[PDB]
RNA sequence: GCACCGCGCGCAGGGGGGCCGGCGCGGCAUCUGGGAAGACUCCUAAGGCGCAAGGGAAUACCCCGUGCGCCGGGGGUUG
């Protein structure tokens, strides 16, 4: 409740990094008498390898490893709740193939591969789920693909243009996330933030916000605020424009960090709405949301 | 510790290390009905004649490695003892079939694999008519 | 002239310009899929000079995965006449007939093939040779033929699925003996068609090794096929 | 560039295709009276935007890109109404949009005509796109395969009774089509009708005069009389 | 064209049979070990003209059969280009004798 | 690390190696870590690093 | 259904139909189910593209058997009309088969395209 | 083994290192060259291409104006 006490540090070895972190929290189970068993929360990570690691916070070391024959995993996420005991991780990678791992009953194993891109030069850099069965992935070849997890099919390939600010024509969608009403918010290599329609999968807005590329996004739990953190050490806050629906605009920006803002995540509960942004200056900055 | 073993012919039970009892069968076209009855987990006469004791449940245990068969024979009220699923029970149901040469002088002093072959042919041709030609 | 090879149950036929592989036909006077066969007698019949007793079916390594391993330098094949081999991926009864002729009448080969047309030709082959039993079931579901298959000695595995090591893993946890044998044929263009095949094969060997096999050897099938490996390994010993 | 544009029929807006292909084309929409940017409509394709057409009431516009994706994009909600696909188009070249008494929420134009690079021009009744949901695979009212080279021009009559579509790359490759019957007129053009290599066509405001201008630089005029 | 197609089918069957016979006549193998000790023990255990003529003969037969199949395949391709050059309408395919490649972009109506 | 393989000329004898990662973490691929940086610094150059120093 | 190596990605479908159009201009293409079957049986065929919009789908299902016997890659595009006017036919073509030769930029495109089809499989 | 009043040299090879310099394989945001390339673009010109004969030669290469065809330019009023 505003104390921010650092409890445990579990260090990895030499030549070992951590790129993505995902908690998997089960829903509230109920006993025979009306007592509440809360969700057991398991921590998964990737380390710029082909291996998803599950961490044991009780023993303060790594619990499990899973790996399939594919490239290095660059982004992953846990499928949201609509099933109940059958939840699955979806992981994008370098060479393209969206691998899909299974987690149930204390297990982490490489289940299958949904699809892969035709072009071998498509690298998957960010992933976010719109619903239980629709996965929105950003790619390096200027696309935001929207796959469907059950059959593994492809709903639509959203695209973005060249960057006309410098060279290097391929834009890179560094962070996608999904609003609660269905829209998709995506920060990319131009420092833009695009608002994509949820039903049609076309863009509805381009908001030029940053100068260098937007590296991480965060979306409020009720869908009212968007926080964008870029490589120009800049954090920008957007609220919807009054009147027309689906139109966002940048309320204000400020440079909170001293290097780029590589990751941030939000929390809103028990009288505490924060968003914690960690960058490359090792200082996690907590903003009130 | 009642274990439930299903071969192509019959069943065995090793509750007290060493084998305790059995149930034998041979050479009928109701063997494929037994086969479908454990493809689902339905009522089975060999199953019921095995699990029918007269006293009570004396300790609620029946070790069957497939969870589907376990929670389909949980629902039968004929004996109301509740079974257990495969709690990584590899050692039991692997060692009994590797050391099943010890069992063969007990219930069927013979080689019963010809009806295993016949049931395999019957099931495979049943599925080849399920994909009809 | 016919000699037996180093592998028991496998024969070679030698001539002035050729060297062919062959097996001892369990049903003499009968061929299966259009294969050449040689009649040889045991010596002691000079006045008659009729090739009466032994009929040998020529094993074709261009249609067999296992026969491409034996001519490649497979040190053991883990099976002798009288063993028990589970054949995973029996495509229309091509190699499983030669495996049945290797294991003989006191051996038995359990063929598993999910695909229905190859199941049709497999059962129409398997009617004659009685030492095979065919199972038309998905190899990714071993509890559907757990009643039908007893404990085996060798698992042969030629199935074109990306979770080939997982299929081998569940079938070996349910059917292979302690200290058993596994001969698996790995297809790189089936598992990952973009990585180097050495890397694909090394990842499959590592998956078996964490799946509690012991990789003894690996050899490529590359005068005969393209980007195919054969891993010969033992189970728990 | 500012080469390709379309002014709205109400005269208030004007859309310009932005020269940025990269697997999907956008077009910037400009208020006519003040000459300022007011919107932008982006579609996904392979080479961008083949053509587009404003709706008849003047709000939205239908953007037919290359590789067959056609997109109805409204001006009121300022996002995409829907996306459908031309039937079997390996790549679109031109589109036109005309008639009256169409669907009320899709601009009120009845017919859309999309001509591909093979030579085939499909004509769809726009009351068949509504399944606001658009069918992802509508069927054409009529597929015209009379011209063999890529369809370069297409133009509806302003009262929505004629449709003239022509290819530039053949001498005298122009056809004239009745609507709603979708039948090619067989009596004109004949073997000796001096069309030339047709580069632009234009129907009159009362639709009494067809003007055809070729690659030599000669306009010729034809009274339409029914 | 029909005659060249039948001769190409016969010659392709001959090439397949001859290449099978040549392979049957004449970092490949990897053996794994648990440790350097077992690897060195196996290395201790490793420390403990007719075919040339007939394989050169089969190799010359294989090269002549490949030349024959390549010649018949080039003949069949040249005859398909002759069909394209003599079609009743303008069809793409083939080079002119000036060198410029024929390509018509009309559709077959 | 791992002992390098020894080739007789036809076959290759190699020690298996998985003794690097017991329970700790898998070692990050330096080729993939430098690729994500090269997507972050595309054509852009660094500013001069420190103060007055050779 | 029975069209399991389906090409669903529109970028890959556009690449397949562009290579079909280039082979059609090179006269390196066999159009139709019977001509496709003849090219696959004779073994001159490098890649084979079937269409999944066939109204009885079972009239092109024999070609996967011959391609499994001859080890050539087959792939399914969505629309047979698109395949037809990609070849330049003005009819609906349900199966097409594009062949190989000695040395071509088209042959390099064929090798890359069957690599992409093997990525689908 | 050579010098038993010496360093060192000729040679077998056991392991690890400087991972210094090359080679091979793989990815590589861009940049450079080539091919293909959009059909508004180029398509060599008001003409050209093909097939089959005929005639001549630097005799491997080619050139020229008869019979069938395929386009193109120009001209061109609901045939």
């Amino acid at each position: 409740n505003g104390g921010w006490y650092q409890e445990v540090i579990i260090p990895g070895g030499k030549d070992r990094s951590v790129d993505g972190l995902v908690w998997v929290t089960d829903p509230d189970e109920e006993m025979a008498d009306g007592k509440i068993i809360h969700g057991k929360s398991r921590l998964f990570s990737i380390g710029y390898t082909t291996t998803i690691t599950e961490w044991d916070l009780e023993k303060a070391r790594a619990k499990k490893h899973a790996s399939g024959q594919h490239g290095e995993i660059w982004c992953f996420g846990v499928q949201p709740l609509p099933a109940a005991q059958n939840r699955k991780l979806v992981a994008g990678t370098v060479d393209g193939n969206l691998v899909l791992y299974s987690i149930e009953d204390g297990d982490l194993k490489f289940q299958k591969t949904l699809t892969r891109t035709p072009s071998k030069k498509t690298k998957f850099v960010s992933i976010a789920f719109q619903s239980h069965n629709i996965v929105i992935v950003g790619c390096s070849n200027s696309t935001i693909c929207a796959y469907d997890v059950r059959t593994g099919t492809m709903l639509r390939q959203m695209t973005l243009g060249t960057d006309l600010t410098g060279g290097s024509k391929n834009i890179i969608v560094w962070a996608v996330k999904c609003l609660p009403n269905g829209d998709i918010v995506s920060g990319d290599s131009t420092g833009q933030v695009c608002i994509w329609d949820g039903k049609t999968y076309t863009q509805a807005q381009r908001i030029q916000s940053h100068t260098q590329d937007v590296l991480c996004l965060s979306v409020s739990a009720d869908g009212s605020k968007i926080i964008s953190g870029g490589m120009d050490r800049r954090t920008a806050v957007y609220e919807p424009m009054a009147g027309q629906s689906g139109r966002w605009s940048k309320v204000f920006h400020r440079r909170y960090h001293q290097h780029d803002v590589k990751a941030m995540a939000s929390f809103e509960g028990k009288g505490m709405s924060v968003v914690v942004s960690g960058g490359s200056d090792a200082s996690p900055i907590v903003l009130p949301l | 510790l009642f274990i439930l073993t299903e071969t192509s012919a019959g069943y065995a039970l090793f509750k007290a290390i060493k084998y305790k009892e059995f149930a034998k069968f041979d050479s009928a076209a109701i063997a494929v009905e037994e086969a479908s009855g454990i493809l689902e987990g339905k009522v089975t006469p060999k199953l019921a004649s095995l699990l029918n004791e007269l006293k009570d449940e004396k300790k609620v245990t029946l070790a069957v490695h497939d969870t589907k068969l376990s929670n389909s024979i949980t629902k039968l009220p004929g004996i109301n003892i509740k079974p257990i699923s495969g709690s990584m029970t590899d050692d039991l149901f692997r060692a009994i079939r590797q050391h099943l040469y010890n069992l063969i002088p007990g219930m069927e002093p013979s080689n019963f694999d010809e009806m295993n072959l016949g049931l395999a042919h019957s099931l495979s041709r049943h599925k080849l008519k399920f994909s009809p030609e | 002239i016919v000699e037996p090879h180093r592998h028991k149950g496998v024969f070679v036929a030698r001539g002035g310009k050729e060297d062919l592989l062959c097996t001892a036909n369990l049903v003499p006077g009968e061929s299966v899929y259009g294969e050449k066969r040689i009649s040889v007698e045991t010596p002691g019949s000079g006045p008659d000079a009729v090739a009466t007793k032994t009929e040998y079916r020529i094993w074709n390594p261009f249609r067999s995965k296992l026969a491409a391993g034996i001519l490649g330098g497979l040190e053991t094949i883990y099976m002798k006449p009288g063993s028990k081999v589970l054949y995973l991926g029996a495509a229309s009864g091509t190699s499983v007939s030669h495996v049945a002729d290797i294991v003989g009448p006191t051996g038995a080969v359990y063929a598993v093939e999910f695909s229905h047309r190859s199941g049709r030709d497999l059962i129409n082959m398997a009617t004659r040779r009685t030492n095979v039993i065919p199972i038309v079931e998905d190899a990714r579901k071993p509890m559907a033929y757990r009643m039908l298959v007893p404990m085996v000695d060798v698992i042969f595995a030629d199935v074109a699925q990306p979770d080939q090591a997982r299929i081998v893993g569940i079938n070996a946890r349910l059917f292979l003996k302690q200290g058993g044998g596994l001969l698996i044929s790995i297809k790189a263009s089936c598992i990952d068609s973009t990585a180097p095949p050495e890397q694909v094969f090394a990842s499959e060997v590592q998956k078996l090794r964490e799946d509690k096999f012991f990789p003894k050897e690996q050899l490529t099938l590359e005068p005969y096929e393209r980007d195919h490996a054969m891993v010969s390994c033992v189970y728990l010993q | 560039t500012m080469e390709r544009f379309r002014v709205s029929p109400c005269g208030r807006y004007m859309a310009l295709v932005a020269s940025d292909k990269k697997g999907g084309g956008m077009l910037n929409i400009i208020n006519v009276g003040t000459m300022q940017w007011i919107a932008q409509a982006r579609i996904d394709g392979r080479h961008g935007v083949a053509d587009f057409a404003w709706w008849s009431d003047g709000n939205g516009l239908t953007i037919a890109g290359r590789d067959g994706q056609v997109t109805e994009w409204s001006m009121i909600t300022r996002r995409t109404v829907g996306i459908w696909r031309d039937e079997g188009s390996i790549g679109g070249t031109v589109m036109a949009l005309g008639g009256r008494n169409g669907p009320a929420e899709l601009g009120g134009d009845r017919w859309v005509a999309i001509g591909s690079n093979s030579g085939i021009l499909n004509v769809y009744d726009r009351n068949d796109l509504i399944e606001i949901r658009i069918k992802k695979y509508p069927t054409p009212t009529r597929v015209f395969e009379q011209l063999t080279t890529s369809i370069s021009v297409v133009a509806f009559s302003p009262d929505g009774q004629l449709l003239a579509f022509g290819s530039q790359h053949k001498k005298d490759a122009l056809r004239l089509v009745h609507l709603p019957s979708c039948t090619v007129y067989r009596n004109w053009p004949t073997e000796q009708t001096p069309l030339g290599r047709v580069t632009a066509i234009a129907f009159s405001s009362k639709s009494d005069v067809l003007a055809v201008g070729n690659d030599v630089g000669r306009v010729r005029l034809w009274e339409i009389r029914g | 064209l029909g005659y060249v197609r039948t001769m190409r089918n016969i010659a392709a069957k001959e090439l397949k049979e001859l290449e099978e016979r040549y392979v049957l006549a004449g970092p490949k193998k990897i053996v794994f070990f648990e440790g350097v000790e077992e690897r060195q023990q196996a290395l201790e255990k490793q420390k403990a003209r007719r075919k040339q003529l007939v394989l050169e003969k089969l190799a010359r037969k294989v090269k002549a059969a490949r030349k024959k199949l390549k010649a018949l395949a080039d003949a069949e391709y040249e005859l398909e280009l002759q069909q394209a050059k003599m079609a009743k309408t303008a069809t793409s395919g083939g080079f002119t004798k000036s060198g410029r490649r024929i390509k018509v972009r009309e559709r077959k109506r | 690390k791992n002992p390098k393989d020894k080739r007789v000329g036809s076959t290759a004898y190699r020690v298996v190696s998985n003794g690097g990662d017991p329970r700790l973490a898998p070692k990050a691929k330096k080729q993939s870590l430098n690729l994500k940086q090269a997507l972050l610094r595309r054509d852009r150059v660094a500013k001069p690093r420190g103060g007055f120093f050779v | 259904s029975a069209a399991w190596p389906k090409a669903e990605d529109p970028a890959l479908v556009q690449e397949l139909l562009d290579c079909v159009q280039q082979a059609s201009h090179y006269r390196q293409l066999k159009k139709g189910a019977n001509e496709t079957t003849k090219s696959v049986n004779r073994g001159t065929s490098e890649l084979v593209i079937l269409a999944a919009d066939t109204q009885p789908l079972s009239i092109v299902l024999h070609i996967p058997l011959i391609c499994e016997e001859k080890n050539v890659p087959y792939v399914y595009v969505p629309s047979k009309v698109a395949l037809g006017r990609a070849c330049g036919v003005s009819r609906a073509v349900i199966a097409v088969s594009l062949t190989s030769n000695e040395a071509s930029d088209l042959n390099s495109k064929i090798r890359a395209l069957r690599d992409k089809v093997e990525r689908l499989a």
